[PDB]
């Protein structure tokens, strides 16, 4: 009924909690790291797609490890295991906001704002696409705004 | 672009290819040809035609799990496709041919009510990544969708760098997990 | 009603004929029929009777699909209906006509643990808003839920002001939607 | 999964994030509206029908909006999105509640506080029914004072 | 075992009999033998033996179904086991009994990739606590387990104190409910 | 979905909250309540197994009370109401702990911090397993300094 899987990246860190996108994981660029002041918010939304992408990374990179692979892969364990890891309605969401030529969430690009001298983020949101073009960076800079209060807040 | 003074807007993009020893990945090339990949060495082409390959009404899909010839993943997702047609009730529409182990399914889509729409429904959202532009309108319409193709035809097929006008991802394919049997239509009384 | 000294209770009863065209909405007149209606000049008929319309066993959805003639949206209807009868077993108990393209089923139901029990159970919850009035108890009795009405009848029929009882609701079908499948015997090793 | 249809109405508004159910969502009432506050409580709680049917009414209208209609009336698009919209187990446990003797609530009555002077309302609660008659308002007064209890402190 | 100075950690172990009235419970014996029981009085016992009881490939469920002898929870439990094995396209794998209303189902198990890993997948989660002992390895090999039995045997049985290695569980079996159909194969064009 | 289900042990008690594990509900045959602060939680988080199996007890307890029994015993009314009643994923994650030889909950031993004087107690988190032993509690020492201080917190 909701996702449970959840992310562990302690190793080598200032703070137990946090994680770190490596360059594999990303498009383009080098490590990313989150602290976990915005980690932990993925624990109780239910609305953000760069949470399940996450959990989606993490399970994936534990699989490969935790599990032997057969000769021939099968898609067993995530055709079962998508519901702990990532909200299927998300999904049905930004399809919904697709069809009605609404900008949607195509799961691949998404922004955060970074403090310029503590190096401190917010949790990143999805940057949102409407006939193959992504938003100008006008088109919501109201809620990059009210981002950055939330963290100014913090 | 400095916020508030202190805050810069960054940006990143997931690289989802390295998903792919989980989980399928879709992509399209072009507006005909689309991909699911599972993993490396193999996959799906989902392919938008005005040319059949099969003039045959049979599908025999008892035969091929007697003889199990065929890539249990491929199947998988053949079956999870299947499902997640709503209301499909022409089975001449839908013909195949696993002779050998291949997979190889023709979806008859020869404006609202038919079966070509449910199948499109059910193509655009395994596809998710660059489908729009397959299809006659990009949005607005969903029980009328259509395309000017006649068929629909998926075939397995090897891995290679596909993925030119959307990248891969595995979003469409766990979209439709749930969607299995959720819009289908009884045939018998003892399902 | 005025609480803190400052604060008023006031109340609120929601319309839920505007959901008509996006959701199918179920309501009651009385005891023995209930409806179904999917937007305006469409709907299903639910009643339970002691007056049999079908003297046959026979249920061709194989030739019904075939033909098409029905409208998709009462046929996904019945198989909701269908699929979320738990524990079905007897096929005999369930006939249909679907000449023309109509829709006429009928579940005969002729004291715990049986198929009448199921097919009241979910149409009880097909009908949520005022179904409790034709059921013996309506209340403290699931498993061993039972109607004197021998048989329950579901017609296609056209848009009225039925809705007498109680109010249009789309609660019911979009509670039955999850229950699809979820209680169904298997019938086959491969399903 | 769970719910992830957000609601869109903040044109005219004296502030955004509310939501106004017009005459034609309600029977003999006219136009009422509700501010960020509560409408925002319907982002993360799970157990409210108000909640519920919000979502349920603004994507009929959104798809009625935004969708070309069929010829015929198709009940795709719901059977696809409603685990979107509402929880399906807050039906469940209304029903379990009303096989039960349990009083349930059937999604068509609810009830709210409102301020006298600043017009400030609760997030509407659901008026629960038994065996087709409506609680009488001291069944549930206690939960009437926690929720007058709860706006103060707001 | 104080914290802090003044918290002690304390301790609760849940009696999971009492659940019995409602759902069943699941638990293990021996690494030979498990059992789900069904209230104080039926259940199934699930056996990995080399000692073949059908030795025939038929499975008359609707035979079965047509007679109504069978206890309807226990069918049901079966239904719930057969729909949540992935990828089963092997009908002669599967041999059934159910003279006179019993029920007698065999798995025949006789490395990776095939009908008896998902058996035996779906083996270890109707039976969750204890069952690993029954297996070669109780993690790290996943996508294809293996046991040294060549059969599974279930057998419907009387309640008796048989939970030795693990407590009764409703975990396994309410876990696999939402497992039903989810990797099933389509076998005709018209479910 | 997810869960809906409202657990009610209110009467005879200090507060009206909390919910108590009967005789019968445990082993060693021992009454254990905890208080309205500790069981509040449950209504919110998703990753809590004591939670899911307080609403089985209590679940179970309702419907032997309430519903007529049947002369055969069904499993039907657990069917249709287990995802009112438990998070499914969780038992989904805690099988994936399970198969990748991580320590995972079995869903019978769970540990509380209990203040020594005023009997305050936090919501009991399950006791992890690994093959077929029980960790110690020095495995996960620093989650109960964490636990005590989130209790000296509130
Ligand atoms: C959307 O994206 C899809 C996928 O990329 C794309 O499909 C490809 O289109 C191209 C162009 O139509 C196809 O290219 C032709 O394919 C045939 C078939 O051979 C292929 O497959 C075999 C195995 O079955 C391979 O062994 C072989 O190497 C090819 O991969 C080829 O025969 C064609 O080559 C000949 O014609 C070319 C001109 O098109 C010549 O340049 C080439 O030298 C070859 O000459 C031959 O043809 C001459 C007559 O034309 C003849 O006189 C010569 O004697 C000789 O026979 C060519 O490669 C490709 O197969 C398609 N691939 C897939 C995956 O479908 C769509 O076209 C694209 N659509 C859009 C919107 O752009
Ligand atoms: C989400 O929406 C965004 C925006 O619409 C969308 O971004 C586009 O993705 C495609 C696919 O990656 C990009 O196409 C690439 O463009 C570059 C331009 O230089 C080409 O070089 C790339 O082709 C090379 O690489 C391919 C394999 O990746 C090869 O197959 C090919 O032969 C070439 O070697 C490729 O065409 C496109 O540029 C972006 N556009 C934008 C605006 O960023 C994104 O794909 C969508 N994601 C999903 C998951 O749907
Ligand atoms: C939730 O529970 C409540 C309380 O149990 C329940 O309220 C009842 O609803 C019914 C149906 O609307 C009401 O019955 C109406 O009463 C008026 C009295 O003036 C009649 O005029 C109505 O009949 C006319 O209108 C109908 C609808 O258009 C026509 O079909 C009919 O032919 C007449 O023209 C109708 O009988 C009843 O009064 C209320 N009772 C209370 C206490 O409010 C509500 O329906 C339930 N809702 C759901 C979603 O199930
Ligand atoms: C969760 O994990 C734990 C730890 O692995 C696991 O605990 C084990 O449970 C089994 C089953 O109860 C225990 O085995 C018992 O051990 C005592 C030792 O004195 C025996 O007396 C018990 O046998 C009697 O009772 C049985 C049940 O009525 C009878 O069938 C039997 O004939 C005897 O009368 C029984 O063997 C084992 O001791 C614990 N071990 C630990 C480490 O605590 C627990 O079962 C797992 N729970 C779930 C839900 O899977
Ligand atoms: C709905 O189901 C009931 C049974 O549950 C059907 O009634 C049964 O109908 C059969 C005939 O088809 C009856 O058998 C007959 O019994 C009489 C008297 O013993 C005998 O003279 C006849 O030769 C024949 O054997 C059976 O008794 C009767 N049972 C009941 C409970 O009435 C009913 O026909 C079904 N209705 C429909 C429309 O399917
Ligand atoms: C499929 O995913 C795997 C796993 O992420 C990718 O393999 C990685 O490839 C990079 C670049 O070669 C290596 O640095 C990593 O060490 C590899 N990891 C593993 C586990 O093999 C693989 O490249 C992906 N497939 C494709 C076609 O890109
Ligand atoms: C689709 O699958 C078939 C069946 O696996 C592939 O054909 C096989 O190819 C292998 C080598 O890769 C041969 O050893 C088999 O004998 C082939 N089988 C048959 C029946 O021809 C086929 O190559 C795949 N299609 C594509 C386009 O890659
Ligand atoms: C796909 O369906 C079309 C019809 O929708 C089939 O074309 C028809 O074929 C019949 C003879 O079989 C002709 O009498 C009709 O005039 C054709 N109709 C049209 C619109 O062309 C077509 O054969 C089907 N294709 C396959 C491969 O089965
Ligand atoms: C079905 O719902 C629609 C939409 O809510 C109703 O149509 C509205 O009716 C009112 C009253 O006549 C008009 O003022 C609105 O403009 C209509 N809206 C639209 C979008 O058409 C319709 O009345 C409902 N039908 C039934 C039979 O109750
Ligand atoms: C419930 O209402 C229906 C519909 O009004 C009643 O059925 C009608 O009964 C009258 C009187 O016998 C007939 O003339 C109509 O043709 C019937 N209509 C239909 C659609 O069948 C029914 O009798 C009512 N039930 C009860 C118990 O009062
Ligand atoms: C149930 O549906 C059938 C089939 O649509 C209806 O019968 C049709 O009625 C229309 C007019 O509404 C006629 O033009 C068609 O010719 C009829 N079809 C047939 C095959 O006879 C029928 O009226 C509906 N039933 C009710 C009670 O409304
Ligand atoms: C099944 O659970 C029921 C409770 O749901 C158990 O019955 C209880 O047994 C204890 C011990 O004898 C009594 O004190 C209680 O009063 C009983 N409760 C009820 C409601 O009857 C029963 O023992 C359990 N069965 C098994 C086989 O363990
Ligand atoms: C697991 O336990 C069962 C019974 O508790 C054992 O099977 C019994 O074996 C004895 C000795 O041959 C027979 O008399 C009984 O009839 C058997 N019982 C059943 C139910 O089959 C079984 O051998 C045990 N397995 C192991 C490995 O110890
Ligand atoms: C279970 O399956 C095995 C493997 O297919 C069957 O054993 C085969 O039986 C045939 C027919 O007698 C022999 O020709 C094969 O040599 C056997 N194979 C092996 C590997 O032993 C076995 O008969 C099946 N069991 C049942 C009860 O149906
Ligand atoms: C499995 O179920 C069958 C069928 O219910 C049981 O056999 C029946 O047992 C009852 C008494 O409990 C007898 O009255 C019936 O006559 C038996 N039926 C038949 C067809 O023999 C059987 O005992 C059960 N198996 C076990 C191991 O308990
Ligand atoms: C944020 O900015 C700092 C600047 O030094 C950089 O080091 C850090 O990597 C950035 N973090 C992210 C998540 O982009
Ligand atoms: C596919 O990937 C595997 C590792 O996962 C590698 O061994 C194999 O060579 C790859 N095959 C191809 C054709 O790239
Ligand atoms: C999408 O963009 C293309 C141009 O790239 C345009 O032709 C098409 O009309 C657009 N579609 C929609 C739905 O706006
Ligand atoms: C169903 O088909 C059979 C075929 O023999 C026929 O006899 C029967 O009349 C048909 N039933 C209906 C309701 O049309
Ligand atoms: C906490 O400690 C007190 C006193 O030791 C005890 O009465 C109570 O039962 C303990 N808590 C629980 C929930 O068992
Ligand atoms: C589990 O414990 C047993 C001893 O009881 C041991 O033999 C076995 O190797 C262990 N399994 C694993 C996976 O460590
Ligand atoms: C737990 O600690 C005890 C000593 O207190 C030790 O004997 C035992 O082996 C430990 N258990 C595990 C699983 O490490």
């Amino acid at each position: 009924g909701t996702f449970t899987w959840t992310l562990s990246d302690s190793e080598g860190k200032d703070t137990p909690g946090g994680y770190c996108l490596t360059r594999w994981m990303l498009i383009e660029a080098e490590l990313k790291c989150f602290g976990n002041t915005a980690v932990a918010k993925c624990n109780e939304k239910h609305d953000e797609e760069f949470c399940d992408m996450l959990r989606l990374f993490d399970f994936n990179k534990q699989a490969i490890q935790r599990l032997k692979a057969p000769a021939q892969m099968s898609i067993q364990l995530i055709n079962k295991a998508v519901n702990a890891l990532i909200n299927d309605q998300l999904i049905m969401k930004n399809h919904l906001r697709d069809i009605m030529c609404i900008p949607y969430c195509n799961y691949s690009k998404y922004w955060y704002l970074n403090h310029t001298t503590t190096g401190r983020t917010s949790l990143p949101k999805c940057w949102l696409v409407s006939n193959g073009s992504y938003l100008n960076e006008t088109h919501f800079s109201d809620d990059i705004e009210q981002q950055a209060d939330n963290m100014i807040t913090e | 672009s400095l916020y508030k003074g202190v805050y810069e807007l960054q940006t990143l993009e997931l690289n989802m290819e390295t998903l792919n020893m989980t989980m399928p990945l879709s992509c399209t090339k072009n507006n005909s040809h689309h991909y699911i990949m599972v993993g490396n060495e193999t996959g799906l082409e989902l392919t938008l035609t005005n040319t059949s390959i099969i003039n045959h009404k049979f599908c025999n899909l008892s035969d091929a799990h007697k003889k199990n010839l065929y890539d249990h993943a491929l199947m998988s997702i053949i079956s999870t496709f299947h499902l997640s047609i709503p209301n499909f009730n022409q089975y001449e529409a839908m013909s195949c041919d696993f002779n050998g182990g291949k997979i190889s399914v023709q979806y008859n889509l020869s404006h609202c009510g038919t079966v070509a729409n449910g199948v499109l429904q059910t193509f655009m959202r395994m596809a998710w990544g660059g489908s729009y532009i397959a299809l006659d309108s990009g949005c607005g319409n969903w029980d009328c969708i259509m395309t000017s193709y006649q068929y629909l035809i998926i075939q397995n097929t090897t891995w290679e760098d596909h993925c030119q006008f959307s990248r891969p991802s595995p979003i469409g394919y766990l979209g439709l997990l749930s969607q299995r049997t959720r819009d289908i239509y009884i045939s018998r009384r003892l399902l």
